[PDB]
DNA sequence: ACAGATATT
């Protein structure tokens, strides 16, 4: 069981470790996928997961990222608004998101309007990046086309302000 | 066998104008004992009887509020008895004037007296004081009958007639006792803190010495205004952004400059590689032009407010020197009366009239002459509040009859009523959106296409463009150097002599006729200095009293509490609430928050020993 | 030495 469910979670687009498996394993030996994937979508992925992002995705010398990939969000800033304000309505809103996979960081900008991430949104909120997607000058871009939220819920940002 | 009937009218100026139009010209001149009132006869029927009617003028207030004369002196009273140990008695304003034995001695006749007094507060409050003045003195009421009589009236010009007959009402004592509450309370809670700062100031600070410190429900949150403004632009960091700016060349030499989509980005990376999109890249497409009408709407009817703002930021004249000025031109009759906050026409206006008195003036005769020949729009809807009509000219006027401030503000007021009579500013608004890789830039031009109150108002006009090229999409426009410019927010500045004034309107502090000497009263106690732009700078004396009362209570400095009261008094007037109760819960409120600053002073004290 | 608000002609 343990070879299809890794297969099915690498079609899916996870890359979790199997110590990260079984801890997400619940009490049967039996595991269903979508049962596993909402466990795990509801833990902060740094405790579980595997290498995904070339050790060199901070320094541009990249510029391609592809295939499916499941990233966790830590930070977002209103790049387009000062620090006082973060919300004022005097700028296009273009977010700075800064992901993660446990093992690496990456930062990632909004390029056009998401209406699906927004300035509210939880951290450890997962991600999924489907089909090719660009970096330059070591940031990803973040059209529409490939970010799927996927609905998380950790108990971090217990204050704000 | 003929009936004496009496009358009361607020000034002189008003007993003319009343008189002459419910006697027919039948008038006399009787120049009063007093020196400065009028009396004047008539003869009537309004009970079926040959009344001989009387009628005079009580100018302006008539009886002030103030504390007996043994609570005066400073040296011999405890400020604390002034809340409630303290009698409190109705002096006579300017006695040289003696309006109370002039209103006795021509008080003889009963069974008609009637109060053409102002329709406000003001007005109940003078003509309560004209009655008491008056009773003692009328001859006894034979039977059941009425003797006093109100009327009502927002003109003076025909509805008048209407008012002698129909409306005559009653004074409304609930609304009358609302000012006298505000009066009291007023200066119970001034005078009693502003001795007691001045006394403790004054016997531990030496450079305080001789100074007055002074504390008041309107003059205090004034300087919080200030002291809150220079609170943020000392409690500032600046940040930088960066903005990406991109030229084209569009025909030979043209250079037309573009500004960003996004109009700014907090990053610096970011900001590098948006330029590293653009940089390399050598052409320019266009994707989007849009030609648009749009009107830049004409100015409202001139209030005291918008004219002490507008005397403050473009005439460069201070709000008191302002009132002054009005005040003199409307005595000497070029304007109208200058306290009034109505932007709003009356229907039975002489609009046309009043235009066709500026048609000789080598500044606007061309314009006048113009717009009386096409035609005059309607001017726009107002909020109106029914004390006395907006700001209007009322005669011709020249460079050589009247010259300096007063000219300076007579050219703003007739500009801004031929600016409300004449049309509207129409402008094309030309964008053109332009594409320089994965980025986006835009361009805005405006041209204007008929010049309405621009024409009499040349300081709202449209700024003179050269103009945009017109593209069809498509295009391939060369590019120039797209450079990232560095650039540091701002810190916001002092306030603006208007923006306080604004202020001052939108929580309710202080009246039309008491902002400029709020404003005049804060520059003058040393709590801040005029600088530059009409820009009140605080002083050391000012943020060292308002960080203090923030420590202390921090609710006698706040806006909000200015508007509960005039709340509450409002509440006193219409009937809902009581008069004696209220008093006594304000009073007492207040003085509890008196006694917890007299024991918790400390903390003022230490924030002004780092000062002097 | 005071509040605020108003102030003929
Ligand atoms: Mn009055």
């Amino acid at each position: 069981m343990a070879q299809v469910a890794g297969a099915a979670l690498s079609q899916a687009g996870w890359y979790l470790s199997d110590e990260g498996i079984e801890a997400c394993t619940s009490s049967p030996d039996k595991v269903n996928v979508n049962d596993i994937i909402l466990i795990a979508l509801n833990t902060d992925l740094r405790t579980i997961g595997k290498k995904f992002l070339p050790s060199d995705i901070n320094s541009g010398k990249v510029e391609k990222l592809e295939g499916p990939c499941v990233l966790q969000i830590q930070k977002i800033r209103n790049v387009a608004a000062p620090k006082d304000n973060e919300e004022s309505q005097a700028a296009p809103r273009m977010l700075r998101l800064q992901m993660t996979d446990g093992h690496i960081s990456c930062t990632a900008v909004e390029f056009s309007y998401m209406s699906k991430i927004s300035l509210n949104t939880p951290p450890g909120t997962k991600v999924k990046l489907s089909g090719i997607v660009d970096i330059k000058n070591g940031f990803l871009l973040l059209n529409d086309s490939n970010t799927t939220v996927l609905g998380g819920e950790v108990e971090h940002l217990i204050e704000k302000w | 066998v003929m009936k004496t009937v009496l009358m009361v009218a607020e000034k002189p100026s008003l007993a003319q104008s009343i008189a002459k139009i419910l006697s027919r010209g039948s008038l006399s001149s009787h120049k009063g004992l007093n020196g400065a009132c009028s009396v004047h006869e008539y003869t009537g029927t309004f009970a079926g009887q040959p009344v001989r009617f009387k009628m005079t003028s009580v100018c302006g207030h008539v009886m002030t509020l103030d504390f007996l004369g043994k609570y005066n002196k400073w040296d011999k009273v405890d400020p604390a008895e002034l809340f409630s140990q303290a009698p409190t008695e109705k002096k006579e304003a300017n006695p040289k004037l003696n309006m109370v034995k002039f209103l006795q001695v021509e008080g003889r006749g009963c069974d008609y007296i009637v109060l053409w007094l102002d329709c406000d507060k003001e007005g109940e409050n003078i003509c309560f004081e004209v009655l008491d003045a008056v009773l003692p003195v009328m001859n006894k009421a034979h039977g059941g009958e009425k003797t006093v009589f109100r009327a009502r009236f927002s003109s003076i010009t025909d509805t008048d007639i209407c008012n002698a007959m129909a409306c005559l009402g009653e004074p409304d004592h609930n609304e009358a006792l609302s000012v006298d509450a505000r009066q009291e309370l007023d200066l119970r809670i001034g005078c009693a803190f502003t001795r007691f700062q001045t006394k403790y100031f004054q016997g531990k600070y030496g450079d305080l010495d001789s100074s007055l410190i002074s504390f008041g429900p309107c003059q205090t949150p004034t300087l919080g205004f200030c002291v809150e403004r220079h609170d943020k632009i000392q409690s500032f960091k600046p940040e930088t952004y960066w903005v990406l700016q991109a030229k084209v060349n569009t025909d030979k030499d043209r250079s037309l400059l573009l500004d960003w989509d996004r109009v700014r980005v907090f990053d610096r990376e970011i900001a590098q590689m948006f330029l590293n999109m653009t940089k390399l890249e050598k052409e320019a497409q266009v994707e989007a032009t849009s030609r648009k009408e749009k009107a830049k709407q004409r100015p409202l009817a001139l209030n005291t407010v918008e004219m002490l703002r507008v005397a403050s930021s473009s005439l460069g004249m201070g709000p008191q020197h302002a009132m002054q000025t009005a005040e003199r031109l409307y005595t000497q009759g070029y304007i109208s009366f200058p306290r009034t906050e109505t932007t709003h026409y009356p229907e039975n206006f002489d609009l046309k009239g009043s235009l066709r008195q500026q048609a000789n003036h080598p500044y606007w005769a061309d314009t006048v002459k113009r717009l009386l020949a096409e035609g005059i729009n309607r001017p726009r809807k107002g909020h109106d509040a029914g004390d006395h009509p907006p700001i209007t000219p009322m005669k011709s006027a020249t460079e050589a009859e009247l010259g300096g401030d007063a000219w300076r503000l007579y050219e703003y007021i007739t500009r801004h009523f031929i600016a409300t009579v004449s049309h509207d500013c129409k402008y094309l608004q030309s964008t053109i959106s332009f594409r320089i890789g994965p980025e986006l830039f835009t361009c805005s031009g405006k041209t204007v296409l008929s010049p309405g109150f621009t024409e009499v108002m040349p300081w709202q006009s449209v700024p003179l463009e050269e103009s945009l090229p017109t593209c069809q999409r498509g295009d391939a426009f060369p590019v120039g150097e797209v450079k990232m410019l560095e650039k540091q927010t701002n810190p916001p500045d002092y306030l603006t002599e208007a923006e306080l004034i604004t202020l001052m309107e939108k929580h309710g502090i202080g009246t039309d006729a008491s902002i400029p000497v709020h404003i005049n009263n804060i520059c003058q106690r040393n709590y801040v200095t005029v600088e530059s732009g009409r820009r009140l700078k605080p002083t050391n004396l000012g943020i060292v009293l308002v960080h203090g009362y923030y420590k202390i209570d921090a609710e006698l400095v706040l806006p909000t509490i200015r508007s509960a009261v005039e709340k509450q008094l409002n509440l006193i007037a219409q009937g809902k609430a009581d008069y004696r109760q209220v008093l006594g819960h304000t009073l007492d409120v207040f003085k509890r928050k008196f006694h917890y600053f007299v024991d918790s002073i400390a903390g003022m004290d230490e924030l002004m020993e780092v000062s002097f």
